[PDB]
């Protein structure tokens, strides 16, 4: 068996959504923001935002809402997780003691359904009565908000629309009524059904179906004043309400998608838009009063604001202060303005908030000779694109390079004191035939510059076909000053090359340390790519020479040095290239039992090999016979993101679930069979979605750090851009950690009342299994953080062993020290 | 000639790597050396000595060099390890059992999350699969091994059933004693749970039923660990067992031992009301507690859902591809 | 495709044991001896019949390939029996086998299991399986023997008086060779045509051809009676050779 550490040393930071209510008290205006498993409170003010509390909860955050029923005071919140724990929150204070309390809760999965297309859906009834659930397709699912009940018991309403893409409830009907977007083989349509809790099903909606756009994306509830509902597309904006029907189809928004939307006037006179590429709109009702004393919707406006993040969720809050909530990039406080500046922009940002963004790659380096290391990761998306270069010192101190197009790959060149980092940029065709890029970034602000001349794919012969407005990445290579983080150079691939993996090595008897770039040919039309290059840089003297090119036929996803030759996988082949003193690649071996081998790492003679559907592969180079031998596979099938080699017997692997586990050679040498099967020992579901494995450390290390009980330092970057480390124990340590872990599990209160052991339970779709070889170290450092009654709960009648007592009691002082140990490994 | 088995040499092959740990042995992918061709060589180890060659191997090569059928896998040829020069006593060498190469396994597949099915390509699949068993069935064979691991694969879309080491002969005139504990719990008949002992070939079918309702779900229908949680898992689904919809179960072993917390009523078309009605109708069929109240395979051929799929257009499914590596921003 | 297991009577002149000087009534013998050991020994362990037929096919096919002065034949014979049980799925035990092998043989032909009679047995598996070119799957002249019988219609009584004299005539036949000569179908006819012409029945009045006078022929395309004729002469031959009489 196998015993590791895992602890949090960045927090996620990716807003995934927000709201606003009246959740602390029925008079303060609320902001509440959720980061993946967390969620954050605060309190508007007239200068920004006040935190007031911070709550974890043991599951990833689909769907936050608020709602205040009849009788009661304030908002309450309903929060979903993606594993179905369904809960209603409320928000008590008493003086200086803050509190969350979980009113009613209970999970709400079916046995058999098949999850959407378009994820979790939760809708609040406007009245409160019921709280509509979009888990499955066919099906939708009824939580009536009845004060009894508290297991938020439900029922389910077949749903003859299979494939639904958003739902609403209506304002301003008799009954309970939702409007939704669904996809049939004639189109996407938009319909209305009545919801009857007496009868427990749908009763027919109070207006027609109407044909939309083709890409209608989201359904908006307008308010009473105007009633029906708004949907949104990527070329029309078209309003609905029973005989009533309007559209404006603005040229301004079919340049990007829009993905966003809010409500400023509670009134729904003005909503806020937002798209893909940062833009921020404002959509105006122009009413009609008639002689009537009617309200009428007379015409639709869409007004261009300025620009903001690329944000995930957007929120008004007051006066002209809005929160923009951002995954891609930093979420923001920006002020609308009456007035437009200068440049045409009513945007003016007030504040930026950290957001990490996919770290998509990472490494650690030394760059001021510290013995410490900082972490250099390729984070965010698009212009939000960035290098963070992180350090300790207690909070983390994060420094942002923009680079305004997408970071890929990063490797540190100690020889040429810079960065190689790979990135990619989107131009649009245009009328000359070629493209032009939307805005200046990186690659085109570099000092020199270079494109690639190959002539390897140039006979081609084969048709790709531009229109004119599509999209395409251009990608490059980026050399980056470690010290000013100044873009020195960019060399750009050839059109339609994608640039994959990336080294700074030697080969070789050869002195020269060069940047090393694998790539593939992507073409629209190709199913897996079946062109590509491995490209040879050296960085001499501020400009990039070509030393060496060779082609293979596939995509060259991962690199990796291996004892001075080159280890490459291409497509299903992993292959070991030898650099001759003609300065070029010679194939020395391959092997080809992979689907993809999508991620490599090496450790001595051995390679561990990530495939996209058949789990980890341990490898071993024979150098007497020059050529590979399969060691031990893992046959369980998962769907991996990242490996990583813990030691020469256990390794770490990532899976597209969110779940991580370690797999270990048998160690059994009765059968050849026994040591060719990679035995899963860990499993434990993290939550988070790894890119990158890296050895290393952000502590301060002045070797006089007592050495910690945890042995081994794994850095790993997440898609919401939290940074986690994965560490080693010993068996005495691990049962001392775990058997504590389950008498924390009995102490501590858990929002939503959902079970630690439930929440870290590995979960695919398929399968759920309990957790094991995993100590949760957030849970156990959060042993310092109950009060003192609660420690002393937890230590009666524990016992330690295999120390030098063998049975030991600990006290709630003895733990205290442990656990502040365990927290100076990040 | 082609039919001389047993004495080709594996040198004939060049083995790319072990694909997977079956019963007998383990299996490996290879490429013959003289045509270039994909095989897929299972090893058949006799050094154990304990009762010789396998019986599991030898229903396969038995069976499968009689069952000739697009949707059942192929045995191409039987091969040895260099023998040892006449010294048989000694030689202990293994013997490899060759077939096609089928790029994948449906439980591969959907573990890893990697493949989407319409209703189109449900279609096709299910009737290459009721093709192949009706073939076996006809045959008068069962399988008695249903699994989502046992169907494989090619990205063409073709179909095709594997695993023959628990098949046997069934004969209708003749009730046979059989092995009760046969197939995988989770695709496991209700019959076989209480302990029928002389089984039809209705128990294939069930299996296929409920790889039917886990292509529609993406998660199999009926998992539990123990057979009696299966059974109220089924029981809750499909009713409880009772001497109504299932005559002669009073006369199965664990009837009275083995009941579910309640009678529970179907639900089977409540439950499955999203999948569409055509397919819906075959489920209840092929997920009939009274095994001679179980459709058959002809009959889930002459089904409005499979009888009018034209194998000629084979729908093959959303499959792995290179842009599942790389995750969306947006 | 799939070998031919059938050869020409003249082609029994030169199996490997007839050219390493053994005359053809020895081989014969041998033979009988082998079919008729795997016959008791399955008999005793309570094997079907089918069990007990595939054994003795596996024991003659294998020596049209090797010699019984280098295969010691009650060897063989326990191997194939014990291949057979696995092929038919009614298995036995090794251990049993030879048990059962010893109880019936004296003590000089069971020290042609030597020192270890279990290992000497399941180190021929090898050379059985890859001689018998792995084609496991045999049908016997019994299942067509009541295929065929089922389509007969008269007195019950003469037709069950038909098929048992000619069942017992299939289970002496697997002491020849005629398992080498000629299909299981072909077989399963001439013991039905030997049966009728001893108890001196006219077949085709039983037929859906009652007119037909060649009646095997609705049954079995394509055999003379020269064939029919030769099989019946082989199979009389054996209780002429013997003391016992055809069984009426
Ligand atoms: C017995 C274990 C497997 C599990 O799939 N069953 C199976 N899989 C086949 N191919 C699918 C396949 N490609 C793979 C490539 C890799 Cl790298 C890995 Cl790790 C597993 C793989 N699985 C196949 N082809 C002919 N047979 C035949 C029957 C023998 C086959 N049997």
């Amino acid at each position: 068996m196998s015993y590791n550490y895992v602890v949090t040393a960045q927090k996620p930071t990716a807003v995934n959504g927000c709201v606003t209510g009246h959740f602390t008290s029925a008079e303060d205006l609320n902001l509440l923001i959720a980061k993946n498993t967390r969620l954050e409170i605060y309190v508007v003010t007239a200068e920004g935002l006040r935190p007031v509390k911070e709550v974890g909860m043991y599951g990833k955050i689909a769907v936050m809402e608020l709602f205040r029923p009849k009788g009661e005071s304030k908002d309450l919140l309903f929060i979903l997780t993606a594993k179905y724990n369904a809960c209603i929150l409320e928000y008590k204070q008493s003086g200086e003691s803050i509190d969350i309390i979980t009113r009613a809760h209970g999970n709400v999965q079916d046995r058999i359904g098949r999850p959407s297309e378009t994820g979790i859906i939760g809708i609040i009834d406007p009245e409160c009565r019921m709280i509509g659930l979009r888990l499955y397709d066919g099906l939708f699912k009824v939580i009536p908000l009845d004060r009894d009940n508290k297991e938020l018991k439900a029922f389910n309403i077949r749903l003859e629309e299979l494939h639904v893409i958003d739902v609403k409830f209506l304002y301003g009907c008799q009954a309970p009524t939702i409007c939704f977007v669904y996809q049939d083989p004639q189109g996407r349509h938009v319909k209305t059904y009545e919801v009857s809790l007496r009868e427990k099903e749908f009763n027919k909606g109070p207006w027609k179906q109407e044909n939309v756009e083709a890409e209608a994306s989201m359904v908006i509830a307008v308010p009473e004043p105007f009633g029906g509902a708004i949907i949104i597309g990527q070329e029309s904006i078209t309003y609905h309400n029973g005989d009533k029907y309007l559209a404006i189809a603005p040229p301004i928004i079919k340049q990007s998608t829009i993905v966003c939307h809010n409500r400023v006037d509670p009134n729904g006179s003005r909503y806020l838009l937002g798209d893909m590429e940062g833009r921020l709109f404002m959509l105006l009702l122009e009413k009609e009063e008639q002689m009537d004393g009617t309200v009428t919707l007379k015409d639709l406006r869409v007004e261009l604001l300025g620009e903001t993040s690329i944000a995930e969720c957007l929120t008004y809050l007051d006066n002209g202060v809005v929160f923009v909530g951002s995954r891609l990039g930093d979420s923001q406080l920006v002020k609308l303005n009456v007035d437009s500046n200068e440049q045409g922009s009513y945007v003016v940002a007030m504040e930026t908030f950290t957001n990490l963004g996919p770290i998509v790659d990472m490494c650690v380096v030394d760059l001021e000779r510290q013995g410490q290391g900082q972490l250099v990761t390729c984070s965010g998306a698009f212009k939000e694109g960035s290098l963070r270069i992180i350090r300790n010192g207690q909070k983390l101190h994060i420094r942002t390079v923009p680079l305004y197009e997408s970071p890929r790959k990063i490797c540190y060149q100690e020889v040429s004191q810079c960065f190689g980092v790979l990135s990619s940029r989107i131009e649009v065709q245009d009328t000359s035939g070629g493209t032009t890029a939307l805005r200046p970034s990186a690659s085109t602000q570099a000092l020199s510059s270079s494109v690639s001349s190959s002539k390897l794919f140039s006979s081609s012969t084969a048709p790709h076909e531009t229109s004119f407005g599509e999209e395409v990445e251009v990608h490059n290579l980026l050399i980056i000053d470690q010290h000013t983080f100044e873009v020195l150079h960019a060399h750009q691939f050839l059109q339609n090359e994608y640039a994959l993996s990336l080294v700074s090595c030697k080969l070789g008897k050869d002195p020269n340390t060069y940047f090393i770039v694998g790539t593939a040919m992507v073409y629209p039309e190709e199913a897996e790519p079946k062109q590509g290059r491995i490209v040879v840089f050296q960085y001499s003297d501020g400009k990039l020479q070509t030393v060496a090119e060779k082609e293979v036929k596939g995509a060259v996803y991962s690199m990796v040095e291996f004892n001075g030759k080159l280890l490459a996988s291409i497509n299903s082949t992993v292959r070991l290239y030898e650099w001759t003193t003609e300065k070029e690649l010679r194939t020395e071996c391959n092997h080809y039992n992979n689907i993809m081998a999508l991620y490599l790492k090496t450790k001595g003679d051995f390679i561990l090999v990530g495939d996209l559907m058949r789990s980890v592969l341990l490898l071993a180079y024979k150098p007497m016979e020059g050529n590979f031998e399969e060691i031990a596979r893992d046959f369980n099938p998962n769907w991996m993101s990242a490996v990583e080699i813990l030691d020469d017997d256990n390794f770490l692997g990532a899976e597209n679930a969110f779940n991580l586990f370690v797999c270990q050679k048998d160690s059994a040498a009765t059968t050849d069979e026994e040591r060719q099967h990679l035995q899963e020992v860990g499993l434990f579901h993290l939550g988070e979605f790894v890119n990158v494995f890296c050895h290393g450390s952000l502590v301060m290390q002045n070797l006089g750090e007592t050495s910690t009980p945890t042995q081994g330092s794994v850095l790993f970057g997440t898609v919401n851009g939290m940074i986690g480390l994965v560490t080693s124990l010993s068996e005495s340590w691990y049962n001392l950690l775990l058997d504590m872990q389950n008498r924390l599990n009995k102490v501590i209160k858990s929002v939503g009342k959902i079970e630690h052991s439930f929440w870290r339970s590995f979960h695919t779709e398929r399968k759920t299994e309990p957790a094991t070889g995993f100590i949760d170290g957030d849970l156990i450092e959060s042993f310092l953080d109950i009060s003192r009654p609660k420690m002393q709960e937890v230590v009666a009648n524990l016992q330690y062993d295999d120390g030098s007592g063998m049975k030991r009691e600990a006290t709630a002082d003895d733990l205290i020290k442990v656990v502040e140990e365990l927290t100076r490994i990040h | 000639t082609e039919s001389d088995w047993g004495k080709r040499c594996v040198d004939k092959f060049d083995i790319i790597g072990i694909i997977g740990e079956g019963t007998y042995g383990q299996v490996y992918k290879a490429k013959d050396k003289d045509t270039g061709e994909l095989v897929a060589l299972k090893k058949v180890r006799l050094d154990n000595e304990k009762e010789g060659f396998p019986i599991t191997a030898i229903r396969e090569i038995k069976i499968l060099r009689q069952l000739i059928h697009r949707s059942v896998v192929n045995m191409k040829e039987i091969v040895t390890d260099k023998q040892d020069a006449l010294d048989f006593k000694k030689d202990k060498g293994a013997f490899y059992l060759v077939f096609e190469y089928m790029d994948h396994d449906l439980m591969g597949l959907l573990e890893s999350g990697l493949v989407h099915f319409s209703e189109d390509h449900i279609k096709s699949f299910m009737k290459q699969l009721m093709e192949g068993l009706e073939y076996c069935h006809k045959k008068n064979f069962l399988h008695r091994d249903i699994k989502c691991s046992n169907i494989l694969l090619n990205n063409s879309g073709q179909i095709k059933l594997a695993d023959f080491g628990l098949a046997r002969l069934y004969n209708s005139e003749e009730s046979r004693p059989y092995t009760n504990k046969v197939i995988t719990l989770w695709y496991r008949p209700p019959e076989l749970l209480l302990g029928e002992e002389r089984y039809t070939p209705a128990i294939d079918v069930w299996s296929c039923g409920c790889i039917l309702g886990e292509l529609f779900t993406k998660k199999p229908i009926f998992q539990a660990n123990l057979e009696l949680a299966q059974l109220e898992l089924i029981s809750r689904l499909c009713g409880s067992p009772c001497p109504a919809v299932w005559p002669d179960v009073i006369r199965l072993p664990y009837f009275n031992t083995m009941k579910p917390k309640k009678q529970y009523r179907r639900r089977l078309r409540e439950e499955f009301s999203f999948i569409p009605s055509a397919a819906l109708d075959l489920l209840d069929h092929m997920l009939t507690l009274d095994p001679s109240k179980r459709c058959t395979a002809e009959q889930t051929l002459q089904s409005d859902f499979l009888k009018d799929v034209e194998l000629s257009k084979m729908a093959p499914p959303d499959l792995p591809h290179w842009q599942d590596c790389h995750e969306l921003w947006s | 495709t799939k070998p031919c297991w059938y050869w020409d009577k003249k082609d029994l002149a030169h199996t490997p044991s007839q050219l390493e000087g053994l005359d053809p009534a020895t081989e014969a013998r041998y033979r009988r001896e082998g079919a008729r050991f795997i016959f008791d020994v399955g008999t005793r362990l309570g094997l079907h019949y089918d069990t007990l037929a595939t054994g003795i096919i596996y024991f003659h096919r294998f020596y049209m390939f090797h010699s019984f002065k280098q295969f010691p034949r009650y060897v063989t014979g326990a191997c194939c029996l014990f291949l057979a049980g696995k092929v038919e799925e009614t298995p036995k035990k090794c251990k049993d086998i030879i048990k059962t092998a010893r109880s019936l043989l004296n003590d000089v032909q069971f020290g042609q299991f030597g020192d270890d009679p279990k290992e000497e047995v399941m180190v021929l598996e090898r050379i059985l399986l890859q001689t018998i070119k792995f084609d496991l799957q045999v049908e016997h002249p019994y299942q067509f023997l009541l295929k065929y019988a089922k389509q007969l219609k008269g007195d019950k009584n003469k037709i069950q008086k038909l098929v048992q004299m000619a069942w017992t005539f299939v289970n002496d036949s697997l002491c020849t060779t005629l398992s080498l000569q000629w299909e299981p179908e072909i077989i399963a006819v001439a013991v039905m045509y030997l049966a009728g012409r001893l108890c001196k029945f006219e077949i085709q009045e039983w037929t859906s051809k009652p007119m037909y006078r060649r009646w095997w022929e609705q049954f079995v395309q394509d055999v003379p009676v020269d064939v029919l004729e030769d099989i019946c002469h082989q199979i009389l031959d054996l209780y002429s050779q013997g003391k016992q009489q055809m069984p009426h």
